[PDB]
């Protein structure tokens, strides 16, 4: 390995960063809405805060992200956040349905909201653009839609009666989810409290958006009414008034982004997102920057890694300088190698 | 006496001092002076750096030579005939970097069989001989093999030392090193093509000789041609996955018949070829791996033995054309001229009849290997090559015939022949109607 | 009509006469040339699943090592039936049709629709344990010699080709782990994460640990030694065995005292109450009853 394909080598009052409110929900991501719901259920509103962010504003580069102010630790992901901040068939069912919702219900909301280019272009992309500062929603929503379209593969479906394929691939997820009895204290299966927050996040992003191709809202409202009753009752209980009584930082949901969004910081985020698309050195800039941000997240955790490996940036600079130097050496050329008149005399 | 060469600014005063400093050592035999100046001027144009319209040798009283240099950067694009139907090449040349040297970057993406073919070829002369060149190549290909249904991805670098001698013969000595990844298998692929599907090296070393005394390459009417390619892979200091020894001898000729200069030109030809497996390491006695489909010969086609598919004439596993180890070929021609036309148009009327054989190499008669069943020792490989050479001349070869109408372009040769197979083997896939042949190498 | 003389066909080369001339069907797997002569388990779990299923279906077959490029699909485990003629062979069978090839009277237990709870538990195997296998094999520098031995050194003998193939393997595996969102779902640019720096490999480890404990609880529920109380193993059993066997084989070391991080074979042997190591021994004792060479 070039040390970028290996495990890193080590020497010998929380704040939740999330996306922004959309569709009458406190977030537009499923894992972010799950994390908001978990912290609102467990913690009190004088214990935590909610900061509106982008994956370029946190070093974890994964937006449901906790910053514990007691130890200055950076924790990314919903399962990591709930591993922090913390009969046997109930626990095994919670683990199984967490792994199932992350793996088989995540490419279904992806097909609904990001792959369908009449849904994305008319509902999803304006709601993504209304929460970022003004030069940023030209670089980040393409990367988000690209990642969600990558996740929505291994399903054989895309944006092109070829509607019964969508209905079969959505029944294959909702039939597994319909036997858990989420909005219940009795009867059926029982899971832990955090699995119900994850299920609310995915299922409420499936149901509640107002979309022009509503092929998933109607399957849920026609065949699976218990899940729709679960989403409506959970949203009426945990988030009344649309997620505006949540402790957003500095007063409101949009004024919570104003700390890490100045001219310099937003400019640097956009400049780095532009530098990663250069056709030759943009891979190695991205690898070097990702390795640097991983090193600083690990140092925030408590580890002490070995940082001295800059061969990614030097390899990218070598490739760019090699192409530029070859182009200038072959197009501008060298000075001329002879004169016009070249006399040879007969030697004596 | 006093020699001046004007108008050569991107040439060193060593490259054209090796040429005209022998000339001034002449210390009243005016014809010898003029012949030596003409010989030096013909040697100077052997470097491909000057325009042919510039060479003016204006004497006085002494000498005063003038030249016009070619331009440095030559971008070019078009359509080449690399023995295929089409090609869309782009070609960037830097003509004279320091003195005599050049670079050629070729990028030929073709929708027919080779979807990409990248190149980079630096080339110098050695010690001021314009005929001895030295090239350092680097390639990356991905070429579909539709006869034996797969693709071959070839990345590597080779170092060729060409040599044109004083009698028009051309030697060559390359050290190649490739990767040769086989993939892209069609659903109609055979078990033989699936057995060899992966990565190789093939670091080889191949001599090439040519002796081209045909008066016209694209349409011969007299002369002959002898060509001898001869490779050695894997054995000794070379290292790879394959280790063989492959030779190939091709002959030709044409003999005119009388009426004037009427273009009758009874033709002829003969190809041979033997692929021998060697051990790996500095020994001849030793166990040897048998060949792979990357290395075996392919006979049949429009350019090769007229009347068959573009891979025919050999062992077929189902429909795929897997190769042989020992082959033979040959043809006769008649090339009669067209009526109401003089013997100067490139149009000719061909009457060919080819034949061919392409057999493989197996280890029957000695099968006490059992496990570790692929490697074969020297006596088994020698008896296998003896049996394959004996199986060449055992039976009437796979023969076809036909007529045609040859058009002789300066860069290619278009044929458009109507063929008719006569003798086949089973599963050999000969074509029976109108066949089209475009390219240079024909038999 | 016109070819006036047709002879008997030309024989195949010696290589195909040795490799492709068996009388049993042949399953092409990721194995070594000494394991394939005996029929031992593969070192790829996606091949060992189907090999275990074909050995529970009482099918007579061989194995032979192969590469992904020879497969009718992209990925490896496929089958080639015996030839009928010496120059003609039937069509290959991909991995989706292997249990349909094998009928060996009543194989309805190996190809059956699982309950939905079984599908939630199967997502554990196909994601939380697959990503753990990929992260700990392809990206851990401890298993670099094992990775070269198993995948790179049989491919060729040239160091440049070996290094390039190992790089493509690591790039592909790091792409796979960073898609499924245990510890990998980062957004850095318009191109997918293909390095080990866009993976949080403590979330991958913790998800593997929780997956193993949940699967041990599910096996404790069953009370007839296979999953869901069956009397004969099914596809769930072969799917879990394909990971638990290779973790106890290739990933059970002693290293665990200087890094923390109990390894994957020790996590299999310790999950629950040893419910899964016992299941691995019972699954070897049914499908490979003649092999006594396991536990490492």
């Amino acid at each position: 390995m070039s040390s970028a394909w290996s495990h890193p080598q080590f020497e010998k009052a929380v704040q939740l960063h999330v996306w922004g409110p959309a569709f009458g929900l406190p977030s537009i991501d499923a894992e972010c809405l799950a994390a908001i719901a978990y912290l609102a259920q467990t913690l009190g509103s004088a214990d935590y805060q909610l900061i509106q962010s982008s994956p370029s504003a946190v070093p974890t580069q994964h937006l449901p992200t906790l910053y514990d102010s007691r130890t200055s630790t950076w924790i990314g992901g919903f399962t990591s956040i709930t591993a922090h901040l913390h009969a046997a068939s109930a626990t095994a069912d919670g683990t199984a349905y967490t792994a199932f919702l992350s793996a088989h219900a995540a490419p279904l909301l992806a097909l609904s909201l990001y792959v369908s280019s009449a849904n994305y272009g008319a509902a999803t992309r304006p709601a993504y653009s209304a929460v970022l500062p003004l030069p940023l929603p030209w670089t980040e929503p393409p990367a988000v839609r690209a990642a969600m379209a990558r996740r929505a593969a291994h399903l054989g479906l895309s944006s092109l009666k070829s509607r019964i394929r969508l209905e079969e691939a959505a029944r294959e997820v909702l039939d597994v989810l319909a036997e858990v009895d989420w909005a219940a204290g009795g009867g059926g299966r029982q899971v832990a409290a955090e699995v119900r927050c994850l299920a609310f996040g995915y299922l409420a992003l499936m149901l509640l958006p107002d979309v022009p191709r509503p092929w998933l809202r109607e399957i849920m409202e026609g065949r699976y009414p218990a899940l729709c009753t679960f989403v409506r009752d959970f949203r009426a209980r945990v988030f009344p008034q649309g997620g505006k009584l949540l402790p957003w930082a500095d007063g409101g949901a949009q004024a919570s982004a104003s700390a890490s969004a100045s001219a310099s910081a937003v400019a640097l985020r956009f400049v780095r997102a532009v530098m990663a698309e250069v056709p030759l050195v943009g891979e190695w800039w991205s690898r070097w920057w990702t390795a640097r941000k991983k090193r600083e997240v690990l140092a925030s955790k408590g580890a002490k890694p070995a940082p001295s490996n800059d061969l990614l940036l030097l390899l990218g600079a070598g490739l760019g300088l090699t192409v530029v130097g070859a182009g200038v050496f072959f197009y501008r050329g060298l000075p001329p190698f002879g004169e016009a008149v070249q006399v040879w005399r007969k030697p004596v | 006496s006093t020699l001046e060469v004007h108008g050569a600014t991107n040439t060193r005063r060593s490259l054209l001092d090796q040429i005209f400093k022998p000339v001034l050592e002449d210390t009243t035999t005016l014809g010898q002076v003029l012949d030596r100046v003409g010989a030096a001027t013909k040697k100077l144009a052997r470097f491909d750096i000057f325009k042919e319209e510039g060479f003016g040798v204006f004497l006085s009283e002494d000498i005063s030579i003038r030249v016009k240099e070619k331009s440095r950067l030559v971008f070019s694009a078009g359509t080449d005939f690399g023995n295929a139907e089409g090609s869309a090449y782009t070609n960037a040349v830097v003509r004279n970097i320091f003195g005599g040297a050049e670079t050629l970057t070729v990028n030929a993406s073709t929708g027919t069989r080779t979807r990409s073919a990248y190149n980079a070829t630096f080339s110098t002369p050695i010690n001021g001989n314009p005929d001895l060149r030295l090239s350092v190549e680097a390639l990356r290909s991905a070429t579909q093999k539709p006869w034996a249904s797969h693709e071959e991805h070839l990345t590597g670098a080779n170092l060729r030392l060409a040599w044109l001698t004083e009698k028009g013969d051309t030697h060559a000595l390359a050290y190649s090193s490739v990767w040769r990844q086989l993939t892209g298998l069609a659903p109609t692929a055979s078990p033989t093509v699936r057995a060899d599907a992966g990565d190789s090296l093939k670091s080889s070393l191949t001599h090439t000789f040519t002796r081209d005394r045909r008066d016209n390459p694209m349409l011969p009417q007299s002369g002959y041609l002898f060509r001898s390619v001869s490779e050695l892979a894997g054995w000794g200091p070379l290292n790879g996955d394959v280790s063989f020894a492959k030779t190939e001898v091709e002959a030709s000729g044409a003999l005119p018949v009388a009426i004037g200069k009427s273009g009758v030109s009874v033709g002829g030809g003969l190809r041979l070829g033997v692929l021998y497996p060697l051990p790996l390491g500095y020994s001849l006695t030793g166990a040897a791996q048998p060949s792979r489909i990357n290395d075996r010969f392919q006979l049949g086609g429009p350019n090769d033995v007229r009347g068959f598919k573009i891979g025919g004439l050999g062992p077929h596993d189902g429909v795929d054309a897997v190769g042989g180890d020992v082959f033979a070929a040959g043809s006769v021609n008649a090339l009669l001229p067209l009526p109401r036309t003089g013997p100067d148009s490139p149009l000719r009327l061909q009457l060919y009849a080819n034949a061919g054989r392409l057999v493989a190499l197996n280890s029957k008669g000695t099968d006490k290997e059992g496990k570790e069943g692929l490697a074969m020792d020297s006596a088994a490989v020698f008896k296998g090559v003896k049996s394959a050479v004996g199986k060449l001349t055992n039976g009437i070869p796979s023969l076809a015939a036909g007529v045609g109408l040859v058009y002789a372009h300066p860069v290619a040769r278009f044929e458009l022949n109507f063929s008719l197979p006569l003798v086949l083997r089973r599963g050999e896939e000969g074509r029976k109607g109108l066949q089209v042949g475009v390219g240079i190498s024909f038999l | 009509y016109f070819p006036l003389r047709i002879y008997e066909p030309n024989e195949l080369p010696e290589r195909s006469q040795q490799l492709t001339s068996g009388d049993l069907p042949t399953l092409y797997v990721f194995s070594t040339d000494s394991d394939a002569r005996l029929g031992l388990p593969s070192f790829n779990p996606g091949c060992l699943k189907w090999q275990t299923l074909l050995r529970l279906a009482n099918l007579d077959f061989r194995i032979l090592p192969s590469t992904n490029h020879s497969s009718p699909t992209g990925s490896l485990p496929f089958l080639l039936p015996p030839r009928t003629s010496p120059t003609a062979s039937p069509a290959p069978i991909p991995a989706s049709g292997l249990l349909s090839f094998a009928r060996d009277l009543d194989l309805g237990h190996l190809d059956a629709d699982l309950p939905p709870r079984a599908q939630a538990y199967l997502a554990l195997i196909t994601h939380s344990l697959r990503n753990a296998w990929l992260c700990a094999l392809y990206l851990d520098p401890t298993h670099d010699a094992l990775l070269r031995r198993l995948y790179v050194d049989p491919a060729s003998s040239s160091r440049a080709v070996r290094a390039a193939l190992l790089h493509q393997l690591r790039r592909a595996a790091a792409e796979q782990v960073a898609t499924a969102s245990s510890g990998g779902g980062k957004i850095v640019s318009l191109a997918p994460v293909d390095s080990a720096d866009g993976i949080d490999e403590e979330a991958v480890y913790r998800s593997a640990r929780d997956a193993l404990d949940a699967l041990a609880s599910l096996l404790r529920e069953s009370e007839t030694a296979w999953f869901f109380g069956t009397e004969r193993p099914g596809s769930f059993d072969a799917a879990l065995f394909s990971y638990t066997h290779l973790m106890v084989e290739y990933m059970s070391e002693e290293t665990e005292s200087a890094k923390g991080r109990v390894s994957l074979g020790r996590m299999v042997k310790e999950a629950g109450n040893g419910e899964l190591a016992e299941h691995r021994e019972r699954m070897l004792g049914v499908a490979w009853p003649e092999w006594d060479g396991y536990r490492r």
